[PDB]
């Protein structure tokens, strides 16, 4: 449903490195059968200074 | 992709052949031998077997 997301980062974070790792709650529909399914996630950049 | 039919079977046999009983029979022929039956007359016969 919410599909945006809104990560700013300071001048004390940026200093070490920002590793954005990724954890995923997930139920897989009733019986459905795949293989490779595809989620792109577009990053932009908005502001920065 | 596939939307499994969640459907998997088991199955069994049940074999009813005979029946429950066997009536044997050996017949009696109640004058017998070595023995008489006359006409109004009075008595037991026994067969055993
Ligand atoms: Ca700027």
């Amino acid at each position: 449903q919410h599909g945006k997301a809104w990560i700013t980062l300071d001048a004390e974070e940026l200093r070490e490195g920002a590793v954005l790792g990724a954890v995923m709650y997930y139920e897989v529909k009733e019986g459905v059968l795949a293989s490779r399914l595809p989620l792109v996630f577009k990053v932009r950049v908005v502001e920065t200074g | 992709s596939v939307t499994s039919d969640r459907t998997y079977y088991g199955y069994g046999d049940v074999s009813v052949k005979n029946e429950p009983v066997n009536v044997v029979v050996s017949p009696f022929s109640f004058p017998g031998a070595n023995a008489s039956l006359s006409s109004g007359g009075q008595g037991v016969f026994k067969k055993p077997d």
